[PDB]
């Protein structure tokens, strides 16, 4: 392991990181705090009308269209990460796979505070008890997310360090079906150490970030789980409930 | 295999 290249890393994987997800922490977080007219806050029924086929069913049928695109620019992003191209085609779909909702739910943070979440690109902000008091399971999607987007946005990560941190968990050798998990290891191992390295500089003040962030690793993984296991309870229910194709491919088999 | 779409996606 060498420094330069270790450093090299990170610059490469934020600049490409730049240029690939159009959303990034520092814009949303200029939204939230009012520096940056201002979004739409969603509230209640009558103000989601005023914003602009149940609700609950329609609150969340206009998301698919922005996670297709997020599929897409993670592969985008993947497609940056020194040694990915060449891995073996099938455990790059596997990668992206399980990868592209943990990812999802790292970015949907930056979006989030204790009252809520930036909707339409910034333009709307809904209301954390709004979301909570949807009807069915509905109203429990977006919870769990909130518990965890509190904690995680305290690390106080910027975008330099969700690169590398994002990065890391494409480079997943332990999910379900990869073929040889050896070079996927080999990529990650030297991922992590431009991560310590990364998190050591920019944050010198926060002892032990590194360890703190490879725990919220695990908390990603759950939420995918629990957030999977809703969906099978509504396949079960709502006959209004179509999924985008390319979601429906992740989701089979999960 | 069985994801084409993001088989598509990445060439
Ligand atoms: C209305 C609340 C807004 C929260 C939200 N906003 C967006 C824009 C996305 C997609 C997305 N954000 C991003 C960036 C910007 C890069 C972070 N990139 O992409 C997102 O995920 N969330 C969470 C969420 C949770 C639950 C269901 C849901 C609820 C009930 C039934 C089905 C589903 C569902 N439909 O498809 C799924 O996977 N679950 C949908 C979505």
């Amino acid at each position: 392991p060498e420094s330069a290249d270790l450093r090299a890393l990170a610059k490469h994987l934020y600049d490409s990181y730049i240029k690939s997800f159009p959303l990034t922490k520092a814009k949303a977080r200029a939204i939230l705090t009012g520096k940056t007219k201002s979004p739409f806050v969603i509230y209640d029924m009558n103000s989601l009308m005023m914003g602009e086929k149940e609700v609950a069913i329609r609150i969340f049928q206009g998301c698919q269209f922005r996670s297709v695109e997020a599929v897409q620019e993670i592969t985008e992003y993947a497609k940056s990460i020194p040694g990915f191209v060449n891995l073996d085609l099938n455990d790059q779909v596997t990668l992206l796979k399980y990868g592209v909702h943990e990812i999802i739910y790292t970015m949907l943070a930056s979006l989030m505070n204790k009252d809520g979440v930036l909707i339409s690109e910034g333009q709307g902000f809904m209301t954390r008890e709004f979301l909570k008091s949807l009807r069915k399971p509905f109203g429990d999607f977006m919870e769990p997310k909130f518990e965890f987007a509190v904690k995680f946005n305290a690390l106080e990560l910027d975008d330099s360090d969700l690169a590398i941190f994002i990065a890391v968990i494409i480079l997943s050798g332990d999910r379900p079906g990869l073929l040889n998990v050896k070079p996927i290891e080999d990529i990650q191992d030297n991922l992590l150490q431009a991560l310590e390295l990364q998190l050591k500089l920019n944050h010198p003040e926060s002892s032990q970030l590194f360890a703190k962030l490879l725990q919220k690793m695990t908390d990603l993984r759950q939420i995918v789980t629990e957030h999977v296991q809703l969906l099978q309870v509504i396949k079960k229910t709502e006959t209004d409930m179509s999924l985008h194709p390319l979601l429906q491919e992740i989701y089979k088999d999960l | 295999e069985r994801h084409k779409i993001l088989h598509r996606l990445l060439q």
